[PDB]
């Protein structure tokens, strides 16, 4: 579509140049649908999670859908993957989920590729 | 865990 990735942080308003808030030069990352970027220090992302979301089309929040369904309904039950950042509703999974965990979940494709 | 809810409210200086 007309998609441009941002060249500024939604966060602290620097380009790939200069991250504001860390006063270093750090990429963008960028949604796959609207655009919108982020550095990733400003999403809060890990490091394994930035190499992570440059490998897929990566949503940002609003935006995410899941993987499984495809819809963006129930952002309540939309469970982001702590390695990939990917979005799957818990009533998507199987076993569905009734609750999100304590600590770290991760989806099933990061399961299938890192361990 | 996160949701998109939760990563809302914890990530609240996005645009
Ligand atoms: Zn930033
Ligand atoms: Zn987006
Ligand atoms: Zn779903
Ligand atoms: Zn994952």
């Amino acid at each position: 579509g007309t998609v441009i990735p941002n060249n500024y942080c939604d966060f602290c308003l620097g380009g790939s140049n200069m991250n504001k808030k860390s006063g270093r030069p750090e990429e963008l990352v960028s949604c796959a649908d609207c655009g919108r970027s982020g550095h990733p220090t400003c999403l809060q992302f890990t490091l394994n999670m930035t190499e992570a979301v440059k490998t897929y089309k990566w949503q940002c929040i609003e935006c995410k859908s899941c993987i499984l369904c495809g819809t963006s309904e129930n952002d309540d039950q939309l469970l982001f993957c702590d390695d990939c950042d990917r979005g799957y509703h818990m009533y998507c999974l199987n076993p569905p989920v009734a609750e999100p965990p304590e600590g770290s979940w991760s989806c099933h494709l990061c399961w299938e590729l890192l361990k | 865990a996160r949701t998109k809810q939760t990563a809302r409210k914890s990530t609240g200086g996005k645009a």
